[PDB]
RNA sequence: CGCAAGGCUGAAAAAUUGACGGAAGGGCACCACCAGGGGUGGAGCCUGCGCGCGCGCUACACUGACAGAGCCAGCGAGUACUCCCUUGGCCGAGAGGCCCGGGUAAACUCUGUCGUGCUGAGGAAUCCCUAGUAAGCGCAAGUCAUCAGCUUGCGUUGAUUACGUCCCUGCCCUUUGUACACACCGCCCGUCGCUACUACCGAUAGAGGAAGUAGGUCUCCGUAGGUGAACCUGCGGAG
RNA sequence: GGCUCUGUGGGUGCUUGGCCGCUGGCCAGACCUACUUCAAAGCCACCGGGGGUACCUACCGGUUGGGGAAGCCCUAGCGGC
């Protein structure tokens, strides 16, 4: 904001940070730096978070189930398992947070949809 | 998503290879390596209309020919080369009547 | 890309999800693609017509090998099996279920049994060896199989590590080492130390792969290479 | 693939909201520039506003660099604008005449980047699934009435807009004989654009001419041979497609060497082929009462 | 309201960067070759386009007819859907309502009964097509444009033959650029324009016509001066 | 006879003693309080962002009144600069 407002570097870094953060799915928008004065916030970085995100997305129903289930290790992030509840679970990374391999939570899952294939 | 691409250019010099590897008591290399000069025969010289004599001209081969000893022929197709190169990129009534 | 061009040739598609592994065979005919689409493709593209013909696994794609004679291929899932395909007609000849066989575990900071941590029960990278005869196999465990590819069967396992200051290194941690709270190599010492600059913990919260302030207690034992 | 493509919609829908609040508080925040060069005294109602001045400060660079024309606006095009050459694919109905596949083979040979797939015994689900799962940038539906087209469907990918059209006065390329025609050069075509203000018109000016391959711009205002034609009265756009050679630098010859359509488009919806439920931008309104007198484009 | 809003007039260039090619070498293509498949074109019906033309639809027999047995889908639910019009009679003061007449598959599999019998699969051309593709089959819907003379979905059964090459027909592009190591290549060719200069030709210093070229440190001593013991500078000698 | 729960011991890393004022002693302990020449070298030392600064504190530069380590000189002193 300090830099003056029709500077070359000033814009760049400004598209620089504000599509990190998109990136990183803290901010919601990639079109103001207001969004970094008073949206960039350390509930955005724990919201960002892993039990949170999947309680999100409805991989848990609560953020304490969720700490508890990827304590007890059924969460995978991609391809490796996650034992860590503060991983820090970007925007291009919640498309591949999923259960683990031989996990009972996937086999409630499966049995429940009466989808339960033993092989 | 990484960063932008920003160019950024690397001096290297004309010692040899072992000037650019690690400390340690011997070389890796044997003899016959360790007198590569981490610079090509292309950057140590080359040809080039920018370093060429004030009469002769350099041709695409890297030769020196000069414009006198070039004959009309040759002279009309080079020109033709480079601009194809080129292209790829009230008075009196007696002056009146008679 | 090309190399003496420097240009991008192509970009292939045809995956639904990220490409893991990638091998050009060694005559130099076929690249081969694997990726969490539970899948592989056997890319031809020096031909005149560039195709792409897929082999459907069950799970994820973690390595892919060729054999130096290479008509056979080994390509390592996340359930944890090899399949050893062939790549004139493109059928599974052979197969090694090895969960077992690497499952060796129990890192600090686990909850789990050693035989029910599911994560260090795959292969993430198999070679072939220079005769052809052998695979060598290594994952996130402290097991590498070496595997015979006619046979089928585990001819020798290796122990990478016997270093207890590493973290997954003995599948039966003992007892003593519990506290009432929590482990014992898992209270934050730093504490106790006479030095400013041992004392800073400059870590970031959830930092997998790595950060300049890298804690780095007890590191995990992994063979990321073979 | 399935969930980014999903999520990446959401992020898209989601982010145009935000860009409409916005753009009701940025409406307010050019008065207060123009008014700081200018002089001229603003209204109280935002001169009084201490949210709006400190987010002013931090937020005067994107109005400057809007005015400049620095930046784009978030589309779906502007992702891949120039640097992509956008692949597409022709299909028909599902069980196609031989004067419906000869149309569309004539309209895969308009476009020189695009390839024509056999319908066959092929769900539609699974065909925009494969187009997603192959990256086409987008893909064109054709419907015939009894060997005659009637309706086109443009779609663009991944998540890009429809335009549903139909299709009148279709003289195809397959009717004239070989003496006379002959192979279509391939050669990336010149486009323009006749007649189209509103921005609804530059909505589908973008998806039309983002469905050719993009031209080098070293020497393009001379060189290349192939126009084709968009031009609209009472929006019906019609399309032809000319060859040409430069016969002096006054006078140019041209050549009709496609097929001609006078399309009339009746549905651009946000959304691809698939949703049948998506939200649409705009319809054709018909029986309404002035629904007739109303030109948009 | 003021300007715009006064007719040597009477319809059909740029270029030191430009204009057009040729030869060689690449890349691609069911608008190419190669191997096959399928339409249309023969008879009838009809939308449409301008009597003609195709696009669909139907009929045309070994892949047969009759009778049985068994066994398979998917999309589809707006108090909403109905094929006519009539001879009679009922209850109908009258308008109507009644009654009785007349005009969740196909396919497939198995088992038997009969046996080619106006009971004949489309010429020249021309077009299209390479894997759940060609082709057969039914079921459903009718979505503000188009579509009932049909349209669009949806499932089912599912092959032959290419998957090579630029030889033919073409299309695109290299011969400038866009990156550097290894490694390889080695001044592509023609007809004119334009510009600069040089001289020529001939009518009235001048606009045209025609052409060509592009090497004494340290220490000491004897001196002479300086600000004097000393100390400094300069010189001449010895170590 | 069976399930469950609980307790103790061993193991879950390669085997060199219990304690102390430890070259010696003690496991029943013993003696109790001495001995002393000359305080100290400096630096660093993690509080989230933007902002205010009246008061306190830190740093820098000064002002009055006292204080005199040390440096310099000599008429030698209770000295002088």
């Amino acid at each position: 904001s300090l830099l003056p407002p029709d500077n070359e570097v000033r814009r760049k870094h400004e598209t620089l940070l504000l599509d990190k953060l998109y990136d990183m799915g803290i901010l919601s928008t990639k079109a103001k730096l207001s969004a970094v004065e008073h949206n960039v916030t350390v509930s955005a970085f724990a919201r960002r978070r892993l039990p949170v995100v999947m309680t999100r997305l409805r991989m848990a129903e609560t953020v304490q189930a969720a700490t508890k289930l990827i304590e007890q290790g059924h969460v995978r992030v991609g391809v490796e398992e996650v034992r860590d509840p503060a991983f820090l679970v970007t925007r291009n990374m919640e498309d591949f947070v999923t259960w683990t391999v031989g996990s009972k939570i996937k086999q409630n899952i499966m049995k429940y949809r009466d989808k339960l294939d033993d092989f | 998503k990484p960063k932008p691409p920003a160019p950024t250019l690397t001096v290297v010099s004309d010692v040899a290879t072992v000037a650019m590897e690690d400390a340690q008591p011997a070389t890796a290399q044997g003899v016959a390596g360790g007198e590569t000069s981490m610079i090509a025969p292309q950057e140590v010289y080359a040809p080039s209309k920018d370093t060429a004599e004030k009469g002769e001209v350099v041709t695409k081969a890297g030769i020196p020919i000069a414009k006198q000893e070039m004959s009309r022929e040759e002279k009309l197709r080079r020109r033709r080369r480079e601009k194809e190169r080129i292209r790829k990129a009230v008075q009196s009534s007696g002056a009146y009547k008679l | 890309w090309s190399v003496q061009t420097g240009q991008l040739l192509d970009r292939l598609s045809g995956h639904e999800g990220p490409v893991s592994s990638l091998a050009f065979a060694p005559d130099g005919s076929v690249l081969v693609s694997g990726s969490w689409d539970r899948t592989a493709r056997i890319w031809s593209i020096f031909s005149r017509t560039q195709t792409s013909e897929p082999l459907q696994l069950q799970s994820d794609v973690l390595d892919v090998a060729f054999r130096p004679d290479s008509k056979q291929i080994a390509i390592s899932t996340l359930d944890g099996q090899l399949t050893f395909w062939s790549v004139s007609e493109a059928q599974q000849v052979s197969g090694v279920d090895g969960r077992r066989d690497v499952s060796g575990g129990r890192r600090i900071t686990d909850r789990r049994t050693a035989a029910n941590v599911a994560g260090t029960k795959n292969f993430n990278t198999i070679r072939y060896s220079m005769d052809g005869t052998c695979l060598l196999a290594g994952g996130n465990s402290k097991y590498i199989c070496l595997y015979s590819t006619t046979t089928m069967v585990l001819l020798k396992k290796f122990t990478v590590s016997v270093n207890l200051s590493l973290s997954g290194t003995q599948e039966f941690l003992n007892s003593k080492l519990m506290t009432e709270a929590g482990p014992v190599g898992l209270l934050d010492d730093q504490g106790e130390a006479s030095d400013l600059e041992d004392r800073i913990d400059r870590s970031l919260p959830g930092s997998k792969r790595g950060d300049p302030g890298a804690r780095k207690k007890f590191p995990e034992v992994r063979v990321s290479g073979v | 693939m399935l969930r980014k493509q999903a999520r990446q919609r959401r992020d898209y829908l989601y982010r145009r909201a935000l860009l409409l609040r916005d753009a009701e508080i940025a409406e307010k925040r050019a008065k207060l520039r123009a008014a700081l060069a200018s002089g001229k005294p603003l209204d109280p109602k935002i001169a009084n506003d201490k949210e709006l001045r400190k987010d002013f400060d931090y937020d005067v660079s994107r109005d400057i660099a809007k005015e400049q024309g620095e930046i784009d606006i978030d589309d779906e095009y502007s992702e891949l604008s120039g640097i992509v050459d956008p692949r597409v694919l022709v299909t028909t109905s599902r069980d196609p005449s031989s004067r419906l596949m000869a149309f569309s083979k004539e309209i895969r040979l308009m476009f020189p980047t695009a390839i024509r797939l056999n319908r066959g015994n092929l769900i539609l689900p699974d065909l925009v699934m494969s187009a997603q799962r192959e990256r086409l940038s987008d893909i064109i539906l054709l419907h015939e009435h009894r060997g005659t087209p009637t309706a086109i469907t443009i779609s663009h990918f991944p998540h890009g807009p429809t335009l549903m059209a139909s299709l009148h006065n279709v003289v195809l390329r397959a009717d004239i004989p070989k003496s006379i025609k002959g192979t279509v050069s391939e050669s990336y075509p010149h486009l323009i654009f006749e007649g189209f203000r509103t921005p609804l018109g530059q909505r589908v000016v973008k998806i039309l001419k983002h469905l050719f391959p993009p031209r080098d711009p070293t020497n393009n205002a001379k060189s290349g041979n192939r126009v084709i034609t968009f031009v609209n009265q009472d929006d019906c756009i019609e399309v032809r497609h000319h060859v040409y050679v430069r016969t002096n630098y006054n006078s140019v010859e041209l050549s009709e060497v496609g097929p001609r359509f006078t399309m009339r488009p009746f549905s651009i919806t946000m959304g691809t082929l698939e949703n049948k439920d998506a939200d649409v931008e705009w319809h054709l309104s018909q029986y309404t009462r002035t629904g007739r007198k109303k030109n948009y484009f």
